RNA sequence: ACCCACUCGGCACCUUACGAGAAAUCAAAGUCUUUGGGUUCUGGGGGGAGUAUGGUCGCAAGGCUGAAACUUAAAGGAAUUGACGGAAGGGCACCACCAGGAGUGGAGCCUGCGGCUUAAUUUGACUCAACACGGGGAAACUCACCAGGUCCAGACACAAUAAGGAUUGACAGAUUGAGAGCUCUUUCUUGAUUUUGUGGGUGGUGGUGCAUGGCCGUUCUUAGUUGGUGGAGUGAUUUGUCUGCUUAAUUGCGAUAACGAACGAGACCUUAACCUACUAAAUAGUGGUGCUAGCAUUUGCUGGUUAUCCACUUCUUAGAGGGACUAUCGGUUUCAAGCCGAUGGAAGUUUGAGGCAAUAACAGGUCUGUGAUGCCCUUAGACGUUCUGGGCCGCACGCGCGCUACACUGACGGAGCCAGCGAGUCUAACCUUGGCCGAGAGGUCUUGGUAAUCUUGUGAAACUCCGUCGUGCUGGGGAUAGAGCAUUGUAAUUAUUGCUCUUCAACGAGGAAUUCCUAGUAAGCGCAAGUCAUCAGCUUGCGUUGAUUACGUCCCUGCCCUUUGUACACACC
């Protein structure tokens, strides 16, 4: 009976689904954006 | 199985030890700074890098091997 | 277990289908393994007519006791096959003949 | 004396059952909840126990009378279905025999298993259903074993340590099998990635197949399984599902309280056979014509020419069809299902051979196929993993599958010379024609092919032909062993394989035993594919040459079926 009942609820979510019922700035060229200078310090060899 | 043979003598893995270090960089007086341990000519070492002193060596760490110089 | 299956069989039925087949083996709560079927309605098991019509899928469910092994076996209704022959090879169905009504000693028509 | 009918009283059987019973069954065990003819005797869950005690009878053995405490959830009856038997009756089969064929068992080697040996000789499996099986042909790898050396690839959480440095790496030397910074000397380097501890994970060809999934092997070269309406029984159940006959088949016929059905068998699907009918093909092939070579010449005969053109589809290829249904006729039989012979036919043994294959069982096998998995074990001096080397091949011997032979239906040497199933190279070195060099194995320069196109007509082998040898361990046989040359590979020593010369063992048909097999089959014979860098004496398929003898039975062996017995049902383990 239990099984049955299973069974019945089962068309039941099945026949009431037969009707029923942005975050931008692309982080790929968000470095190429944010590329602009002074983001490093370059001096060396001496002797 | 078998459980445990062995002929003793087990091996210890390293240290790093402890040296608190880089206390040369010699000040003859106030405020002059005459650099102690000579630096790396490999443009990968910055000569931020220096030399090891050992008989006949002069070694760079920073290369992880490569590269003895002479002197 | 029963409830579960039984269910199963039961839905599988009520979606049209000839026949169907559920089993579990492995073990459920008792050291030893046993395995019991679960089928209803029409299924041949040999010959072509397998490769056509029954559809069977093995499972393995994994437990914290062991595992259980879930076979299915669904026959679909041959007659709506659709693509294929529509029926068992073994189906011979003789069309009904008609009351005659005879004797009418012949005269001829004319067009 | 005998026959027939009747009648009293007998010992019994038969058929029914109104009736009775838990049923088996019963003219009483019937005339009982619609409970009363008379009367005697015994029982009140199982053990304890017919025991203890007293009485009494007895020569004795013992008889009669005869308790309790305590213990215990069953014991027991009839019947049903199973399962089993060292009971009876029927069957079926070249994993049985008969008639035989080829053998194995004897020999040398090959290979697996045991045993022994070993630092290790990793391991699973032991009647058919372990032992050329784990696709298990192991040089490294594989790899699980043994002698040794590295590494963490120890997620994540908390804590500790600590930017004055938590931690990482290394040149040379020592060291080491090692050009491993493994460790040590020495001293640069690295920057919060790690280290240390606990908790918690993770990997493992570690254990458990007697904890499991899945898969497979076996019973089964078998024929069994169920429900609808009706008949029987209070019921579990049973009849249907059966004496016989027939069949490869619970395949059918027939008998019939059954009638008609489903799963499994059959059908079905694949492969091999038949199409001068259909549709076609320069990646298949034929005739014709050009172009062309040789021999005869009288037209002829035999070739060349991946396109010089025209046509075709017999052969080849694969699509769609067709064809067989044991047909026709006749014997035999309940004149039923069928079976047998003849004719015809590509085909008439389920047309031949397969695939698929119900219900149910096994402590069959596999945790060493799986990043399938419970639990246990282990987890940094590892049972993780990698690196070097060894081992799985070790040899008084026992067992199994095989290879090659003992020759003259033969070895050898020339010569003839014919298959079929296959496979083959991209970010690569696979299948290889051809030309040269080389006795050989092979080398070298090129080439066609991602393929009906090239290797390849796979010119394979037995076999056919002409010679040499002459019955002598012979020129049969090729084990063992020496010396040399090549190939695969980083590496060939315990010799991967190939080639040459030499060395020339056992074996003169194999005791007791035992395997397989009925037609293009047995047996002989090689080939492709799997494995594969190299290595088949293995397997999976293939085609070539092609017999003898059954066409039967239950004697042996194996298994099914009834009948029967059961105190078994975890079912004779
Ligand atoms: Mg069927
Ligand atoms: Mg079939
Ligand atoms: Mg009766
Ligand atoms: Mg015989
Ligand atoms: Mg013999
Ligand atoms: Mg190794
Ligand atoms: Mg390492
Ligand atoms: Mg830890
Ligand atoms: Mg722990
Ligand atoms: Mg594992
Ligand atoms: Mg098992
Ligand atoms: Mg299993
Ligand atoms: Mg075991
Ligand atoms: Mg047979
Ligand atoms: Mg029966
Ligand atoms: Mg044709
Ligand atoms: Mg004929
Ligand atoms: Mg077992
Ligand atoms: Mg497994
Ligand atoms: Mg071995
Ligand atoms: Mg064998
Ligand atoms: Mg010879
Ligand atoms: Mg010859
Ligand atoms: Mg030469
Ligand atoms: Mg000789
Ligand atoms: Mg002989
Ligand atoms: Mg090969
Ligand atoms: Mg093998
Ligand atoms: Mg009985
Ligand atoms: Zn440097």
């Amino acid at each position: 009976k239990e099984a049955q009942a299973d069974a019945a609820a089962e068309i039941a979510e099945l026949a009431a689904e037969a009707e029923d019922a942005l975050q931008d700035y692309l982080n790929q060229q968000a470095n190429n954006q944010f590329n602009k200078v002074p983001e490093a310090k370059k001096v060396e060899l001496d002797a | 199985k078998k459980v445990y043979t062995t002929p003793k003598k087990i091996k210890h893995k390293h240290k790093k030890v402890k040296l608190a270090v880089l206390s040369y960089y010699k000040v003859d007086a106030e405020g002059k700074v005459t650099k102690l341990r000579r630096e790396c000519s490999n443009p990968t070492c910055g000569a931020g890098v220096f030399l090891a002193n050992h008989k006949d060596r002069l070694y760079c760490g920073k290369c992880h091997s490569v590269y003895k110089v002479n002197a | 277990i029963r409830r579960a299956a039984y269910g199963v069989v039961r839905y599988v039925m009520e979606s049209g289908a000839k026949g169907c087949e559920v089993v579990v083996s492995g073990k459920l709560r008792a050291a030893r393994a046993k395995a019991m079927k679960f089928a209803d309605g029409f299924l041949i098991h040999s010959g072509q007519p397998v490769n056509d019509f029954i559809d069977t899928a093995t499972r393995h469910v994994l437990m914290r006791q062991g595992v259980l092994g879930i076979k299915v076996k669904i026959m679909r209704d041959p007659a709506k096959s659709r693509t294929g022959p529509k029926a068992l090879p073994d189906a011979v169905t003789i069309i009904e003949p008609k009351e005659e009504e005879p004797i009418l000693a012949p005269s001829v028509k004319d067009y």
